[PDB]
């Protein structure tokens, strides 16, 4: 199909990739009497490394001749040829997770700054403080784009330069 | 001329404070090259938190 | 004149000054300005001369925070006991030790990690163990698991007693200085009292426990039919089965015949051909030989009663012609300075790890080391590179004691003094002595690497070739497996199988054979001696010229540890005597490093491996004396080969080395960014990001600074030692793991 | 395996103009040293002062910019190399597999070439890769004998060269032999030039002989 | 309990606690949800 | 071929390493700030950091990521 | 020889003159000054490089600036 992939639950060599490892892990089982805890550790994983392969099949990823499944970025690939949970979706998620940590370390340096010595306060964390803003982080987009339009989100020319 | 305490930006092109805020805590009246002494905050690279300027460089906000 | 003489609640036990950091320093009391107080805080923790002055202060926190690193070293014993514990497959181990391979460690399933666990036996899954417990708990008569558990608890509790002792010595009651300046008691007490009585203590246990034990496993029982420890020094006529001598109670003792002991108490020397190891009758003889005589050592030094030396007298008596006023000054320096007493303490306490790592790989003193070459192997790596560090640390401290606590006024002509007026001639000629063994040590593979190349293998030095041979050690190796004759006529045989004896098997392992000195050999040694004085050269021209060298008459005045003096002078970069101790660190990783690939290639070639009966084959089947005379040799038979070990394992059991051996590659490599660069382009770069978070007013009130000079040297020697050390373990490991 | 590489590709080329295009706008001054228009292009530093500026130069900023030059060439010469191997060798399956993990460039590209190279001085005979045999030693040797110039800077070696130039001076039978001019621990700027050289001569020199011995060895 | 609470509030410290329970978040989270390549559940 | 290919990849590395040195030798010395003064060579100084912060990001995320991703594969 | 030149900025701190090794900095009275004392190097023969100088300027950016130049048998420093 795209990029002359094939989804990994029609491939083959994913199928090998699969039903290989299960042998090589059973026949190291048969060394433990199932009065020995080995005998079922090695058994749960088993039970649990088919489960991901019946998900991996499922849910529809590539596998190129290889048998390892691939990903893609584009889009307009992702999207309209329906699997964009790889990156698409997930690129999202990330940037709501580094931006919140990202903007509620500005909001702190906010706080803390007016102070008689901001030095202190910065080595010594007051955690009320840092929760309020961990607190006031969220939606940090809607309050981007708002200190971006106001002009509270830049600092303008008063930068130092050097020559 | 400028006066004790009241805030300055400093356009002196060679210095660690250049656009950058500070409070004067003493100005001379005489005719030293240098006469007005600023305090920052900040901490220099050599470590000094004050220095003389001049008057054509200090501007006061 | 010897009193307790202590002080009372002197400090005030509180977090006052928790919350108050660097409050030790004047300096660092201030609260950062910049990025550099987070850092110049913990370099200057615990250093106590630049917090206070008198020796009361100093040696308070000195002597009050060795209980903190007895207290961690308990918690670590008693983890270590636990873990033999519950995590062990100790039992397993301790009824078929030829087999089971020695586990603790067990990983938690999750993140799809439990991989690491390796089927190994006793219906076990966990990771290997090269430390060596398994075969200790085996000599010491720890059966159960129950032993262990004890000891764990009992050594987590009397680790809560040291901290105790900690807060009790520092806040509540402080010896005072006179105190700690009474040496000839607290030699007399640590010499008869540690090593003397903590000698019997042992030679005690061995005897009503150890001895007993191990002679029921070997003779076939195993733990579940061996009585209970308490049953053999409450029973006699249980322990007089066993050794018939205890019949005779203690007048044999008292009755001055110890012949009698002599089936319980013997000499024999050599291996037992059963677990291996030492014959454990004379280990008890050892000890118990060795604490009479510690006992009778502690002795010599008067206290009270006017009987036994004093220090001072036995140095100021000690005049050459040649040395003008001899030891007159050496008493007032090591009473009166920590950093002189502790770089003599490092240098030997250093060197003694070396010397311990000879000997318990010549003569294994353990029951079933042989059969585990993992751990022999990882006990020779450990203790030299453990004696490497704390070498270096008497070079880095001797050059504190000058820059610091050194006056002239005490020792004047003195044999401080004398060394330091003449130090060009000794660093001259022990600069001379290096560059001599550069050529002659390693130029002669260069001449074998060259001459192979050249298609004229009748010229490189080899065995068949041009001989050059250790006369020398072959010829010492004579004498001692002549020694039980003459020189040592009362013995079963010699010392150990180095020597002429010959070889051992257990497990259809070869415990130990001899060992033959040739060519190859001869070669490397001179290697080990030319970096061992390379190594010499870059500490003593620290020490000798940390005051003030030719060129800078000052150097004193700017610290132990300072960057250059100028740009001046074609610069002055890196001159301190902190920079030495930089320079010394590369020579010592060079130095041990080499130490290894001789031993651990050259045990597996001519001693390790499975007994074949016929040809007794071994690991790399004996390839060494022919195989590595140049550096030829070294990538092919020894790095190339060894390694196809680490690197086809992944899905395994072991491959968490493959991870680590390239991990440790990669903080090498790493390293090289902090020693090849320079502050001021890392000062000037983070110029620029600074204007990046102040367009987004973002900037910290904590000024970022880059890493100070002498800063960024240390943290580029950190990494090029540990990365570079880290290589070795997971190579050694993976390596014998796999093959032993 | 092919998009993984050539984001390190990408990477070397950023980081390498990242030195060089800051050294040239550093050149004239920054917030620590703005004189460096004054003071010359290539000099030591300006002392330990103000923080020990140490390669505050656009000289020094240079330096360091070959050490990265030598891995982004490196990356691009390797990931040209083991690609074509499984390709003149008739199988495609060597890179694409192995290519993600760093384990195969370690496990199979260094570890088959280097068999066929070690071979050459062998003590059993000579090869007709015993010409890079020994080569392939040769470029590691100068590769470590430029750290030496890196790692140790001068005050270490001016300070030895004090205790000879004393003990050649007041030996005997050399007394009558001296020097015209003076020896003196070579100059800051002078050793990392030094030292820069041996780091290249030595980083070329294996990757030459490794390179065609392989593909010497086996023909593709 | 003054002083107690500012050394915990010490950088290392909130440095150590609160890696500690991402740490532990995202170590449990891979233990119900095991294995999770793609957002598609 | 391979002995050709590697030659022109590190002779051209060489020669651009050296076409920023003397980019830097034109700047610290031969430029001149007055007669260039609002031209495009002094519009670059006038933003120094931006070109170097910027460099400073893209390094940095093909840092983590790339290397990131063969830690992650290993 | 070095190169060593002052300018305006100094306060006459005499801190500079109290680091030459080679006793170069030689402070010379003046007028403009707060104190009235302006430095001076009237050998730059003997000034040998160590910018102990411009450590001790407390000056923000330095009233003293060292100029390496060529190097003698004093400004190299030799006992040889
Ligand atoms: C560097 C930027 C970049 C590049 C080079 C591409 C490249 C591409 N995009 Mg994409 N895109 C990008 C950024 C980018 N995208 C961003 C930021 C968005 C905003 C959401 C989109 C939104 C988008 C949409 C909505 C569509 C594309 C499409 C395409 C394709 C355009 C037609 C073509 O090239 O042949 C087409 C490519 C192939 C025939 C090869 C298919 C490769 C397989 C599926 C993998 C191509 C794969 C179109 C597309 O899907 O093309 C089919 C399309 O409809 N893109
Ligand atoms: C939370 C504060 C904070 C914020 C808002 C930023 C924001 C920024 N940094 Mg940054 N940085 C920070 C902390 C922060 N940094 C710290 C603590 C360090 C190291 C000590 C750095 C080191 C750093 C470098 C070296 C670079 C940036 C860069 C950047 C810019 C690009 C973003 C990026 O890719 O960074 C990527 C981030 C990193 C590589 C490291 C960040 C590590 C985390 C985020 C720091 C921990 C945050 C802190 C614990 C939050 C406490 C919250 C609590 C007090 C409430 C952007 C302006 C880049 C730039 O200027 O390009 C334009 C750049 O080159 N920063
Ligand atoms: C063998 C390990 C060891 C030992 C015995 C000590 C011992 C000590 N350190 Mg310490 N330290 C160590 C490792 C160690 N450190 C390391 C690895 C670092 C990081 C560089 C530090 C950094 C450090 C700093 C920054 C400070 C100390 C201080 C102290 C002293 C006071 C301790 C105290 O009041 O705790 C009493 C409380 C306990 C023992 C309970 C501990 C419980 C928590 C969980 C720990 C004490 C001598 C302080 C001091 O003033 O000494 C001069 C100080 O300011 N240390
Ligand atoms: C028989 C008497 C005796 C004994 C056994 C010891 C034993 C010890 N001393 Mg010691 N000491 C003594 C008398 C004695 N001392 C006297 C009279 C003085 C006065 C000059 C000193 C002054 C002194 C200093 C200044 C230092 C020691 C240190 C040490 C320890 C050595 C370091 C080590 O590796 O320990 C190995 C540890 C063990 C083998 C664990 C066993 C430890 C247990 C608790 C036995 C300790 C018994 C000891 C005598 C205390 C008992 C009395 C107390 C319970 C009331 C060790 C615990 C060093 C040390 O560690 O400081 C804390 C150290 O720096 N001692
Ligand atoms: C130094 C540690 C140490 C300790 C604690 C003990 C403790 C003991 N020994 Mg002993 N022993 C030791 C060293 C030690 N020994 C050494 C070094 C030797 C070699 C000479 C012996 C040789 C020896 C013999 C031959 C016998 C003991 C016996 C005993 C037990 C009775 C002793 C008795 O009644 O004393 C009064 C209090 C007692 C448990 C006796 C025993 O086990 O009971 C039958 C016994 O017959 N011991
Ligand atoms: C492989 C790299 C390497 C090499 C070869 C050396 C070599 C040397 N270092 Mg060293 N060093 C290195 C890395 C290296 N270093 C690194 C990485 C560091 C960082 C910590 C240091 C740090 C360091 C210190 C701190 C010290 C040395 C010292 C020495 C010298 C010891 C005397 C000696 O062996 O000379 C003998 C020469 C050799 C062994 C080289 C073999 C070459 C052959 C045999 C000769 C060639 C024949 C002929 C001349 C060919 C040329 C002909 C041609 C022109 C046509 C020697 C020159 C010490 C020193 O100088 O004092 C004695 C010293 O104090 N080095
Ligand atoms: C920088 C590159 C990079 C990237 C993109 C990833 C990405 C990933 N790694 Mg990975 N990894 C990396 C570097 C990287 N890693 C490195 C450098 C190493 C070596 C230390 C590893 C070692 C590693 C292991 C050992 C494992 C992963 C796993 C994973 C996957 C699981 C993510 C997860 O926990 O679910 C997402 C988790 C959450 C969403 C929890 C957050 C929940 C909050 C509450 C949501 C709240 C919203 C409001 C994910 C795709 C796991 C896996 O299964 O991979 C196949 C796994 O077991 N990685
Ligand atoms: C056609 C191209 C070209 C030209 C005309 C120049 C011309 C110049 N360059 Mg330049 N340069 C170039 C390419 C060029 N460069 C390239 C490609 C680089 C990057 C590598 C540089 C890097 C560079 C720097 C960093 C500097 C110059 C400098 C100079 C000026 C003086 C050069 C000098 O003193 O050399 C004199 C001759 C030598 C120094 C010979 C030294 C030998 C070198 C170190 C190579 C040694 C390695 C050797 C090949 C190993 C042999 C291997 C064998 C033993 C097996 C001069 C204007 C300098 C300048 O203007 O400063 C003000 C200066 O600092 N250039
Ligand atoms: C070996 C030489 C030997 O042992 O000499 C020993 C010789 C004997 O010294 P004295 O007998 O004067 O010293 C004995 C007492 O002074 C010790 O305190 O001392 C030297 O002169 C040291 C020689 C170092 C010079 C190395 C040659
Ligand atoms: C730092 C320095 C000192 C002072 C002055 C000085 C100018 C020397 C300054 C600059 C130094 C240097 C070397 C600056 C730049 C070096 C570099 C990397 C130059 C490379 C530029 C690359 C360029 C354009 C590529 C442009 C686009 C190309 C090919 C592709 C075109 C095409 C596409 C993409 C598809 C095929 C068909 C078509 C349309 C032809
Ligand atoms: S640059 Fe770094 S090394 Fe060279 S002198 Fe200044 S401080 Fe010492
Ligand atoms: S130069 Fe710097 S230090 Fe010397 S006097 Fe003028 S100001 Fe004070
Ligand atoms: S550098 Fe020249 S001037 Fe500055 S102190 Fe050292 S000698 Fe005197």
């Amino acid at each position: 199909d795209i990029a002359g992939l094939t989804p990994c639950s029609e491939s083959k060599a994913f199928k090998r990739r699969e039903n290989k490892e299960v042998k090589s892990l059973q026949k190291r089982m048969a060394k433990y009497e199932e009065g020995s805890a080995p005998a079922l550790a090695l058994q749960a994983t088993a039970e649990r490394t088919q489960k991901r392969f019946e998900f991996y099949g499922k849910s529809g990823l590539l596998c190129g001749n290889d048998g390892l499944p691939h990903l893609i970025a584009d889009p307009g690939l992702a999207f309209r040829y329906g699997h964009a949970g790889d990156i698409m979706i997930p690129t999202v998620l990330f940037i709501y997770m580094a931006g919140y940590t990202g903007y509620a370390g500005r909001e702190y340096l906010l706080a803390t700054r007016g102070e008689k010595k901001p030095t202190q306060k910065e080595i010594i964390i007051d955690v009320p403080l840092a929760l309020k803003c961990v607190a006031g982080s969220a939606g940090w987009p809607l309050r981007a784009f708002n200190d971006l339009r106001s002009g509270s989100l830049l600092e303008k020319e008063e930068n130092i330069t050097v020559s | 001329g400028p006066k004790r305490g009241s805030r300055v930006k400093i356009l002196r092109p060679e210095s660690y404070w250049y656009n950058r805020a500070g409070k004067v805590v003493s100005c001379d009246q005489t005719g030293i090259k240098y006469p007005v002494t600023v305090r920052f905050e900040d901490v220099n690279y050599a470590g000094v938190s004050t220095n003389n300027f001049g008057l054509q460089e200090v501007e006061e906000l | 004149k010897v009193k307790v003489i202590v002080d009372r609640n002197t400090t005030d036990t509180s977090f006052e000054k928790w919350a108050k950091p660097g409050h030790f320093s004047r300096t660092l009391a201030k609260g950062p300005t910049t990025t550099t107080w987070i850092w110049n805080l913990h370099a200057d923790a615990h250093d106590f001369d630049s917090h206070t002055s008198d020796l009361e202060d100093i040696s308070r926190k000195v002597f009050s925070a060795h209980f903190g690193q007895l207290g961690i070293i308990l918690i670590w014993l008693s983890g270590m006991y636990f873990h033999g514990a519950r995590f062990s497959n100790y039992e397993a181990w301790l009824s078929d030790p030829t087999h089971i391979k020695p586990s603790a460690q067990v990983v938690w399933p999750i993140v799809g990690q439990e991989i690491l666990n390796g089927d190994v036996g006793g219906g076990f899954q966990g990771i290997q163990i090269t430390s060596g417990f398994f075969q200790l708990w085996r000599a010491s008569g720890i059966t159960s698991e129950l032993e262990l558990y004890s000891t764990a608890l009992g050594g987590l509790l009397l680790a809560s007693a040291m901290f105790f002792a900690g807060w009790f010595h520092y806040h509540k009651a402080a010896p005072k200085l006179e105190w700690f300046q009474n040496v000839e008691s607290m030699m007399n007490h640590h010499l008869a009292g540690l090593l003397g009585l903590g000698s019997l203590g042992w030679a005690g246990h061995q005897i009503h426990l150890s001895i007993p034990i191990n002679k029921l496993l070997d003779a076939g029982v195993d733990p579940k039919e061996i009585p209970l420890p308490h049953e053999f020094l409450l029973n006699r006529e249980l322990m007089a089965g066993l050794y018939p001598s205890f019949s005779a109670g203690l007048k044999p003792f008292f009755t001055l015949n110890w012949s009698e002991y002599s089936d319980f108490l013997t000499f024999k020397g050599g291996l037992n051909p059963i677990n291996g190891g030492l014959w454990l009758t004379d280990i008890a003889h050892h000890h118990l030989a060795i604490a009479v005589l510690f006992i009778i050592a502690g002795h010599m030094y008067r206290t009270n009663w006017g009987i036994g030396h004093s220090m001072k007298e036995i140095l100021e008596s000690h005049k050459g012609p040649f040395t003008g006023a001899g030891h007159q000054g050496l008493y007032e320096i090591l009473t009166n300075s920590w950093h002189a007493q502790l770089a003599i303490n490092l240098a030997l306490f250093g060197s003694l790890s070396i010397i311990v790592a000879h000997h318990m790989y010549a003569m294994p003193p353990y029951p079933y080391l042989a059969t585990d070459y993992g751990t022999q192997l990882s006990l020779f790596t450990h203790h030299t590179w453990i004696g490497g560090f704390c070498i270096v640390g008497a070079g880095a401290h001797a050059a504190i004691f000058m820059v610091r606590d050194y006056d002239p006024t005490n020792n004047y002509n003195n044999l401080l003094d004398r060394v330091i007026r003449h130090r060009d001639a000794i660093i001259s000629h022990l600069n001379w002595v290096c560059i001599f063994l550069g050529f002659h040590s390693f130029g002669l593979y260069i001449h074998n690497d060259t001459m192979s190349a050249l298609g004229r293998p009748q010229d490189m030095f080899s065995d068949t070739t041009i001989q050059l041979q250790p006369i020398f050690a072959q010829w010492i190796q004579s004498i001692h497996y002549a020694a039980p004759q003459l020189t040592a006529p009362t013995a079963s045989a010699a010392t150990s199988l180095t020597w002429g004896g010959d070889i051992v098997s257990v497990g259809g392992k070869v415990a130990m054979m001899p060992i033959s000195l040739g060519t190859s050999d001869f070669m490397v040694h001179h290697i080990h001696a030319f970096t061992i004085h390379v190594t010499a050269l870059i500490l003593l021209k620290g020490v000798l010229y940390s005051r003030s060298s030719r060129l800078i008459p000052d150097k004193a005045n700017l610290g132990f540890r300072f960057p250059c003096d100028g740009p001046g002078r074609g610069g002055t970069c890196q001159v301190s005597a902190w920079d030495h101790v930089f320079l010394g660190l590369f020579w010592m990783y060079n130095s041990l490093s080499i130490v290894i690939f001789h031993f651990s290639w050259k045990m597996q070639s001519d001693v390790w491996g499975t007994v074949s009966e016929s040809g007794v084959s071994h690991i790399t089947g004996g390839n060494f004396a022919n195989s590595a005379n140049a550096i030829n040799g070294w990538l092919r038979d020894f790095l190339w080969a060894q390694s196809s070990q680490v690197i086809q394992s992944y899905g395994s059991a072991l491959s968490a080395y493959g991870l680590v051996f390239l991990g440790a590659h990669f903080v090498w490599a790493f390293s090289l960014m902090f020693l090849f660069s320079g502050r001021g382009y890392w000062q000037e770069l983070i110029e620029s990001i600074l204007w990046a978070h102040n367009k987004l007013k973002v900037a910290p009130a904590i000024q970022p600074r880059a890493l100070s000079i002498t800063q960024g040297r240390a943290v580029g020697v950190a990494h090029y030692i540990f990365g570079g050390i880290v290589t070795t373990w997971s190579f050694f490991l993976a390596r014998i793991i796999a093959v032993g | 395996g092919d998009f993984l590489v050539h984001h390190a590709i990408a990477l070397g080329l950023h980081t390498t103009t990242l030195i060089l295009v800051k050294g040239a706008l550093d050149a004239r001054g920054s917030k620590l040293m703005p004189d460096k228009k004054d003071f010359g292009y290539s000099f030591p530093c300006d002392g330990p002062g103000r923080g020990g500026t140490c390669d505050i130069s656009a000289w020094d900023a240079f330096y360091l910019s070959v050490f990265w030059m030598l891995n982004t060439i490196g990356w691009v010469t390797f990931y040209w190399h083991w690609k074509h191997l499984g390709i003149w060798q008739g199988n495609v399956n060597q890179f694409n597999e192995s290519s993600t993990y760093l384990m195969g460039w370690l496990r199979d590209y260094l570890w088959l070439n280097s068999s066929q190279l070690i071979n050459g001085y062998n003590p059993f005979g000579m090869n007709s890769l015993s010409v890079w045999a020994w080569m392939f030693l040769f470029g590691h040797l100068v590769y470590a004998t430029g750290f030496m110039f890196l790692i140790s800077w001068r005050g270490y070696w001016q300070e030895l060269i004090e205790t000879l130039a004393w003990a050649h001076e007041r030996t005997p039978l050399a007394n009558l032999v001296r020097w015209k001019d003076k020896p003196v621990a070579l100059s800051i700027v002078q050793a990392r030039l030094v030292g820069l050289a041996h780091f290249s001569v030595g980083y070329i020199f294996t990757y030459a002989a490794f390179l065609i011995a392989s593909t010497s060895g086996k023909f593709g | 309990m003054q002083n107690l609470k500012i050394y915990l509030s010490t950088a290392p410290v909130i440095a150590f606690i609160w890696l500690s329970l991402l740490s532990s978040l995202i170590i449990e989270v891979n233990r119900f949800f095991p294995d999770p390549l793609i957002f598609a559940f | 071929q391979a002995s050709l290919y590697t030659h022109h990849q590190y002779i051209a590395g060489f020669m651009l390493c050296g076409a920023f040195a003397h980019g830097a030798i034109f700047f610290i010395r031969d430029y001149d700030p007055v007669a260039n003064k609002g031209n495009v060579l002094a519009r670059i100084l006038d933003h120094k950091e931006a070109i170097i912060s910027h460099l400073s990001w893209v390094s940095l995320f093909l840092g983590f990521h790339t290397l990131g991703l063969y830690v992650h594969n290993d | 020889s070095h190169n060593v030149k002052i300018y305006d900025t100094c306060i006459g701190c005499t801190q500079c003159v109290r680091a030459c090794p080679t006793d170069v900095l030689e402070m010379v009275p003046w007028d403009g000054c707060k104190a009235k004392q302006i430095a001076s190097a009237p050998r730059t023969e003997d000034c040998v490089g160590c910018k102990r100088c411009e450590t001790a300027c407390p000056t923000d950016f330095l009233s003293v600036r060292v100029y390496l130049g060529a190097e003698t048998t004093r400004s190299m420093g030799l006992a040889y």
